[PDB]
């Protein structure tokens, strides 16, 4: 995460990394939606360009982390029963980013517990300006020890479709401070599949409101990172669920 | 179904150093 922080310790318990078999690789981030359901963005599994095709068997998770140190009593492994992509998942603007990976249970505990899922929520906290967190074990620059945080304001759509030239669909939403907003901020490489959270003022709990895509190089001026809009989405993630 | 509720945290009634930015923004 460029501009980042170091995060607190259980400052993100739903905070899940995402590692290959073998070769033994840290390919992204997810979340702990439930004690048996991990969520993640699509292009972490399947991107046919770069003959990405990983199955259950090739994956594995590791929950409660706090640095890539063995958290000895505190870190959790599992490995996953079946994976589950969006069937209309546009690989060729990763429109609808996002899959299911399901696991055994893993035992919640101070620095394991699941993140919840927007409900009709989203009407108040999808607003540009509203702030959000990201974290994430990804590329400090675009060219870390401890999980990195960052909380970035929602940008609204016009500013959003201006600032690239992909096809930007309602099943996504940009996030970053503007080239004249003072602060900077923003995902990277290695983040795919982070959470981007917010903290409802109504029942004092944190809501996945989004995940982590896409974004044209990393904290550039005139550049927002693009995360995949999980209310729109949850009606299927409730199908499968 | 206490999802959210972050048990070093909310739990303890305790909030993390950058939370208030966010709500904040809420207004
Ligand atoms: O997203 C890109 C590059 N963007 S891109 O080439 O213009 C292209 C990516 C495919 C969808 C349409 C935009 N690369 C990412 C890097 C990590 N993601 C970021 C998130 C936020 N901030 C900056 C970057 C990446 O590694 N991917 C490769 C596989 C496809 C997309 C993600």
């Amino acid at each position: 995460i460029v501009e980042g922080s170091d995060a607190e310790i259980g400052m993100s318990p739903w905070q899940v990394m995402l590692f290959r078999k073998s070769p033994q690789e840290l390919l992204c981030g997810a979340s702990l939606i439930s004690d048996r359901w991990v969520l993640t963005a699509a292009h972490c599994l399947l991107y046919p360009p770069w003959d990405k095709n990983f199955t259950e068997n090739d994956l594995l998770v590791r929950i409660g982390k706090h640095s890539r140190r063995y958290e000895r009593n505190i870190e959790k492994i599992s490995m996953l029963e079946k994976i589950y992509i969006h069937p209309r998942y546009n690989w060729r603007n990763l429109d609808r980013d996002i899959a299911l990976m399901k696991l055994k249970p893993v035992a919640f505990s101070d620095y394991i517990h699941p993140v919840c899922l927007p409900d009709r929520t989203a009407a108040s906290l999808l607003q540009a300006g509203y702030k959000g967190r990201v974290t994430g074990w990804g590329n400090l620059k675009e060219t870390p020890s401890v999980l990195q945080v960052v909380n970035l304001p929602i940008v609204e759509r016009p500013v959003c479709k201006d600032s690239t030239r992909i096809r930007i669909t309602d099943n996504m939403f940009c996030a970053g401070y503007k080239p004249d907003e003072g602060k900077r901020g923003d995902a990277c490489e290695g983040d795919s599949g982070g959470p981007f959270v917010m903290k409802s003022p109504f029942n004092n709990r944190w809501y996945q409101m989004g995940i982590v895509s896409w974004g044209e190089g990393c904290d550039r001026d005139g550049k927002y990172g693009f995360y995949t809009h999980v209310f729109r989405l949850k009606k299927w993630i409730q199908k499968v669920i | 179904a206490d999802c959210g509720l972050r048990p070093l945290f909310e739990k303890k009634s305790l909030e993390d150093k950058t939370e208030r930015e966010l709500l904040e923004s809420y207004i």
